[PDB]
RNA sequence: UGCUCGC
């Protein structure tokens, strides 16, 4: 649904690096170089950010509003 | 060996459910069979008369 | 010099999915039913009239189904969305109307729009509101754009009509009997009657058996009755082989024993063996020979048509059948029932067509009866059907047949059950796989073990691995990823082309030509089309004409050299698969065609028209040569496989690297993925179902198959990727168990949400009284609502946002007891639950019957604990054995601690190398920021992921140096770390936990109830009693089965041996010999039932000493 | 006592009393949800 | 009324799937089992 | 009663 704040394995703060990651996707950066620039050395945070699906906007499209 | 009287069992063997949600009750098949047997006896008596 | 290979060939698969594929089957079938078939059914019964008062008629002109509407408004329709029908617990149907003309008083009166019924509209159909809509318009209608659709919505529940599988009709089947006799059977089925006639060799001679004959009669007598009287012609028709005559000799001798030599004598003999259908109404007037001739012409072999009492075709058919029986009586070439080339698949369209035909015939019969009863005696006021056309008949019939699922067609004598099933909303994969299910005609009740086998005929058509593990193993199957079901054709141009291609008429030549080695019989849907010579030219010309487009691409042609029969199949329900045509060791599809397809110049229909890709049937592919790959193409190759991974189904497509695992592992993985927990759709929040499981933070898999991209599963994942380390830790993962990390579960890993529905109805009865909800019963002592009515709002309905505890009311419902002042008794909706629940939403709706429907959506947020079942996308189901802290978890040099620790011992016995390959590919992908593919019979190789690992500084085998977290010392062996896509299952320990106190008992037998929802107790079965007997524990068995279950104290009279009451015997009218006795209550019930059966048990009591 | 509800498409606060046909102004939708309660609810971050 | 203390505080409280009408003052189980 | 499941 939404990006988790904490990483499951280590616990590094990753929720604050989601939208900026999307910015790196709006820019010309690929996946690997963007994850490297975000400061994710260990592969657990890379999996957390890469394998995450942004389903919050799809649900808000069905929100009452 | 030839039966002339039928022993209708107690109500413990024939549980009846009072379904107040509708105008009917849940009854076992034995009650309906005994009802049909009584109806047949009455019809036989009516035809004899 | 390797053969060139088209790399983009797989691009043919998505284009095929653009017009056909997974869900388009039922949609197209329902559209064909509601657009073409319904008009044909109406035309077949366009005129209905009564015998009394002639010149009166009711003529149907044209019937329409229209758009779905709701009858809520007073005599006014209104567009309604499927989600609204789900919420209001109503049906999603459209009014079936028709324009008609009739005669009231011999004056023609016409109606242009008169509704007659309501047809439930299949979702995403032609008339459904969901079709032709954008995802934004889907959001406006509160419907998920990724929803497969194709299911009916009746009374708020989603029903799916499974694809029925049955044997093909009008086909000769040579099979052995119980005694080993190799006989034949033919189930001739026309649009009116289905008749299975058999032929046996029980005594060296052939007898024909039918349900309309009292005793089976020799086949030679039937030959003489059907026009051919010379025995030489019969023998020529049977065959000219020496062994054929030697086998048929006894039949000729038995025929010559009797005095049957003419057609009249044979017809009289047959009529003597004919029994009347229980005194058929009407004067017979010597119909014996006439009845025999009518049974021979119409009842026997219905599919074989006689022009005008000319049994030449029927004679040739039965002669070919006798020849097949004679040939099979030698070499045991017995045809098998499990061959899917003789199988037919009925979709929802054909079933709905038959049901609508039956309902329309019943409606017409009812109208004719009403006319006959009303018109001749009522009054000078002319009777009109409009005042008697009941519109609830067809609607109620359709609703009941779709909801209950039992179909009883008396016109066809078909009594089926389990046709419709509740759509499973466990996950998107669950519904997507259930939509493409296929049930068997065997209708499992016994251990057949003959259709349950995996036949080689299921290649490319049905998924081999996807099957429900249990009693339904092998009889419930799934369609492949790339498959199509054919429809019915006109069959006209087929006959024209066959006649123009040199097929000689069977009536022009005798049966002796049937015995020639070079003469091949050509059939058509079970009917003898004729004979031919040099069938290779015929088959090649027919295939070339089909490729050209003058013949429908779904018409199949096959050749059987053993029986020398050319079968031409054009009936619907046959399974076909697209294949690339190969001509002279080179496929017709080139790289340029794939480039044009990618750029949008052409589509799959252009490939079909340009003789590049063609559909092959099972019978047709039986004679064709298919190559799996380009390098496998040899000189004798006719077709090329599009993609091998299309062999697997939808559920099997989720398996990463399935060719590296064992088949039971794949089956268990499919079964568990059908139960995988995850998101359902984009409208899962507004959706209110009786049970829903959602994942807090779902993540798409790192090793995704191309099937996942095709089915858009990555948009709706049902699992999470966790850093799993394969090692043994603390001995809490002995057998299939896994160890979870406490810190991981604390940070949201595996967090799940369970949504339950609580529905209540406030209906108006016959009397002018209604169910009303009272306010919260405030306590006068504290001026606040009581603990039970604490969560209720001012209107007596629980408000969302609060927490509900056990034994608390959600709706303070009170209902009247009359149906003078009304007397209301309270029947509040209490919440039965072990844990607390939170109310998310409360929906209040009003039906046309003024009944208020209130639905509360309770939400529970659950954390993984001991007892929760977890899957690893490879059939490695496991239970959380221990939850260790983060510091107790081992750590690598980088400081990563694993979330899930799984036992390695599960690998050798199961050989799940695919799991290791998936782990390695996922590690490489999360290292280089890529998504590796685990496509079946392909995907990323091990060398590539090894190079990706060695490039990033990690080990090329996944094993990394790990230091033990407990002792702080390094481990002697390296640990296999890597991200694995684990999925949580719906099986929870909280829902499965059960404990039974004394509790309630059943009224009939005073024993604990059955289920957990009924607060039942565990049953000591027969085998448990056997074990307790073997142990010798008499007192424990007595305490369990008598004291703790159904103990009772009865009063038995020692004089007559009967049961008394309150220390008194009514039989003997005394109480001196009455004594108390301990007994199971079931034993007393048995004694009373036996006394009711005149089997009087007389108990002779005695002292215990 | 003013009992308030929310429509399914207009999402406007509508006040209806007991035994009223469930409807909403300026539209015709017949799905009426209940507003969230005003009572304090305590949650645990566990 | 309660058979022991004579009080009229008889409450129907189901204790772990066991319907039971019990006195609320002294806890005397009046009726149990359904 | 039906059916989908859990081993
Ligand atoms: N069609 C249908 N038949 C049912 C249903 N429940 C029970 N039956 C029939 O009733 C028989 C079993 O009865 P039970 O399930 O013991 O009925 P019960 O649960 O004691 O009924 P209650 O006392 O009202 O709870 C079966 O032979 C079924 O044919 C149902 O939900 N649908
Ligand atoms: N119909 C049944 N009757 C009795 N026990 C059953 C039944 N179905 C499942 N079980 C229980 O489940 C166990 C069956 O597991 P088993 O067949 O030994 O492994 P499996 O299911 O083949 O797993 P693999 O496929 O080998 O990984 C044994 C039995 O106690
Ligand atoms: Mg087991
Ligand atoms: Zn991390
Ligand atoms: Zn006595
Ligand atoms: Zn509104």
């Amino acid at each position: 649904m939404i990006i988790p704040v904490r990483c499951f394995t280590c616990g590094k703060i990753v929720g604050n690096k989601w939208e900026a990651y999307l910015g790196l996707l709006q820019a010309e950066y690929t996946e690997g170089d963007a994850l490297d620039a975000l400061g994710l050395k260990r592969y657990c945070c890379r999996r957390m950010l890469l394998a995450h699906v942004d389903l919050i906007e799809k649900l808000l499209n069905y929100a009452p509003l | 060996l030839i039966l002339t009287r039928l022993l209708v069992p107690p109500l413990c063997i024939r549980p009846s459910v009072v379904s107040d949600l509708k105008s009917g009750t849940n009854e076992d098949d034995l009650t309906m069979k005994l009802t049909e047997i009584i109806f047949l006896n009455d019809v036989i008596k009516k035809h004899r008369i | 010099a390797p053969i060139p290979t088209v790399e983009e060939k797989w691009r043919l698969l998505p284009a095929f999915l653009k017009v056909k594929g997974l869900v388009k089957q039922h949609i197209d079938s329902f559209n064909y039913f509601i657009n073409v078939e319904i008009k044909k059914i109406m035309k077949a019964n366009e005129k209905v009239t009564s015998d009394a008062d002639p010149m009166w008629y009711l003529k149907y002109l044209n019937i329409y189904v229209g758009l779905p509407d709701v009858e809520e408004s007073f005599n006014v329709t209104r567009p309604v969305s499927p989600h609204e029908c789900r919420l209001r617990d109503m049906t999603y149907s459209a009014p079936i109307t028709v324009d008609i003309e009739y005669t009231r008083g011999s004056q023609r009166i016409i109606r242009n729009a008169l509704p007659i019924g309501r047809m439930p509209i299949m979702l995403r159909s032609s008339n459904c509101v969901l079709t032709g809509k954008t995802p934004a318009e889907f959001a406006k209608l509160n419907e998920c754009p990724l929803d497969p659709g194709g299911y009916f919505i009746v009374k708020g529940v989603e029903k799916v009509i499974l694809i029925q599988e049955q044997l093909s009709k009008n086909r000769i089947i040579v099979e052995a009997d119980r005694k080993g006799a190799v006989g034949a059977s033919v189930t001739s089925s026309t649009h009116e009657k289905k008749s299975r006639t058999n032929m046996a060799v029980k005594q060296g001679r052939f007898y024909l058996r039918h349900n309309t004959l009292s005793e089976d009669i020799p086949i030679v007598i039937i030959f003489k009755a059907m026009g051919v009287e010379s025995d030489q012609e019969i023998v020529q028709m049977i065959g000219t082989e020496e062994h054929v005559m030697a086998a048929f000799g006894p039949s000729l001798e038995e025929c010559q024993k009797a005095q049957i030599f003419t057609q009249m004598q044979a017809l009289k003999y047959i009529g003597n063996k004919v029994r009347r259908q229980r005194m058929w109404g009407g004067g017979p007037k010597k119909t014996k020979i006439e009845e025999a001739r009518e049974l021979l012409a119409s009842t026997i072999l219905t599919h074989v048509p006689v022009k005008e009492f000319n049994f030449r075709a029927k004679c040739i058919y039965t002669a070919v059948m006798v020849r097949r029986v004679i040939l099979a009586q030698g070499d045991n070439k017995v045809d098998d029932r499990d061959y899917y080339g003789n199988k037919r698949l009925e979709l929802a369209g054909q079933l709905l067509s038959l049901l609508f035909e039956d309902l329309f015939k019943k409606f017409n019969s009812e109208m004719k009866k009403i006319a006959d009863q009303v018109i001749p005696k009522q009054r000078a006021a002319q009777f009109d059907v409009v005042k008697h056309m009941r519109q609830d008949q067809i609607t109620n019939g359709m609703v009941n047949a779709i909801s209950t699922g039992n179909w009883s067609l008396k016109r066809f004598k078909m009594d089926r059950q389990g046709v419709t099933q509740v759509l499973s909303r466990l996950s998107y994969i669950s519904a997507l796989g259930m939509m493409t299910r296929i049930s068997s005609q065997f209708e499992k009740t016994r251990k057949v073990s003959g259709p349950r086998s995996l036949q080689p005929s299921q290649w490319g058509m049905l998924c081999p691995s996807d099957t429900p593990e249990g009693e339904a193993c092998g009889l419930v199957k799934n369609l492949a990823l790339m498959t199509h079901i054919t429809t019915d054709m006109e069959d006209g141009p087929i006959v024209k082309l066959a006649s123009n291609l040199g097929v000689e008429d069977v009536n022009l030549l005798c049966g002796e030509e049937l015995s020639y080695p070079n003469v091949f019989l050509v059939f058509l849907n079970g009917n003898i089309l004729g004979v031919i010579r040099d069938h290779k030219k015929l088959v090649n010309t027919f295939r070339l004409m089909r490729r050209a487009g003058y013949i429908n691409e779904f018409v199949s042609i096959s050749t059987n050299l053993t029986d020398r029969c050319v079968y031409i199949s054009s009936d619907g329900g046959r399974l076909c698969r697209p294949y690339i045509i190969v001509k002279k060791q080179k496929p017709a599809v080139t790289n340029k065609h794939m480039e044009e397809l990618a750029q949008g110049y052409r589509n799959f229909e252009d490939f079909l028209h340009e003789s590049l890709v063609e559909y092959l049937d099972v019978n047709e592919e039986n004679d064709c040569n298919i190559a799996l790959y380009e390098h496998t193409i040899n000189k004798d190759t006719t077709h090329l496989e599009i993609e091998p991974f299309t062999l697997l189904g939808v559920c099997a497509g989720l398996i990463p690297y399935p060719h590296h695992n064992q088949s039971p592992r794949n089956t268990y993985q499919c079964a568990m993925g059908k139960q995988a927990m995850g998101t359902i759709g984009y409208n899962q929040r507004n959706r209110i179902d009786t049970l829903m499981y959602l994942l807090a933070y779902p993540q798409k898999p790192m090793v995704k198959t191309k099937t996942i991209e095709l089915i858009e599963f990555e948009k709706l994942p049902a699992g999470q990727n966790a850093t799993v380390a394969v090692m043994s830790y603390s001995g809490y993962d002995i057998e299939d168990a896994l160890v979870l990390n406490k810190a991981s579960l604390d940070r949201g890993f595996g967090r799940c949400l369970v949504y339950k529905n609580a529905k209540c109805t406030l209906k108006r009865y016959t009397n002018q009284t209604f169910d009303k909800v009272m306010g919260p019963m405030l306590d006068a002592a504290t001026r606040k609502p009581i603990w039970r009515h604490e969560i209720l709002d001012a209107d007596g309905i629980c408000s969302p946002g609060e927490k509900v505890e056990n034994k608390q009311v959600l709706v303070n419902k009170s209902m009247p007891t009359v149906t003078q002042q009304p007397q209301y008794k309270d029947v509040p909706i209490t919440y039965k639950g072990a844990t607390d629940s939170y109310i998310e939403k409360v929906m209040i709706s009003s039906n046309a019957e003024d009944a208020f429907l209130i639905k509360m959506l309770l939400r529970q947020t659950r954390r993984p604990e001991i007892g929760d079942k977890f899957s690893s996308r490879h059939g490695q189901k496991g239970v959380c054995g221990l939850i260790v802290p983060q510091e107790d978890m081992p750590f690598c040099d980088s400081g990563i601690c694993p979330d899930i620790i799984m036992n390695p011992h599960g690998f050798p016995s199961r050989m799940t190398v695919g799991k290791l390959i998936e782990l390695l590919a996922g590690k490489a992908g999360v290292l280089d920021g890529r998504f590796h593919y685990g496509t079946a019979f392909g995907g990323s190789k091990v060398k590539d992921v090894c190079e990706d690992l060695v490039r990033h500084g990690y080990n090329y085998l996944g094993k990394d140096y790990v230091t033990s977290g407990i002792t702080g010392e390094p481990l002697e062996a390296y640990i296999y770390f890597g991200p694995v896509y684990y999925q949580k299952l719906k099986h929870m320990v909280l829902d499965k936990m059960h404990a039974r106190a004394r509790g309630p008992r059943a009224v009939l037998t005073r024993q604990p109830t059955e289920g957990r929802s009924r607060d039942g107790g565990l049953r000591l079965g027969e085998m448990e009693r056997d074990c307790l007997i073997g142990y010798g524990a008499s007192m424990l068995l007595l305490e369990r089965l008598m004291i703790s279950s159904d103990a009772f104290e009865v009063d038995v009279c020692g004089q007559c041996g009967l049961l008394g009451y309150s220390g008194w015997c009514h039989y003997c009218k005394s109480s001196c010999h009455v004594s108390s006795l301990r007994i199971p209550y079931a034993c007393k019930l048995l004694f009373q039932e036996l006394q009711s059966m005149n089997i009087i048990p007389r108990l002779k009591l005695s002292k215990y000493n | 006592q003013p009992m308030i509800y929310i429509c399914g498409e207009c999402h406007t606060e509508n006040e209806i009393k007991s035994r009223d046909p469930i409807r909403c102004r300026e539209c015709g939708y017949r799905i009426m949800y209940k507003k969230r309660t005003k009572r304090l609810v305590v949650f645990d971050a566990r | 009324r309660c058979p022991d203390c004579g009080s009229t505080e008889l409450v129907e409280d189901s204790h772990y799937s066991q319907s039971q009408l019990v006195c609320s003052d002294c806890g005397c189980v009046v009726t149990e089992g359904v």
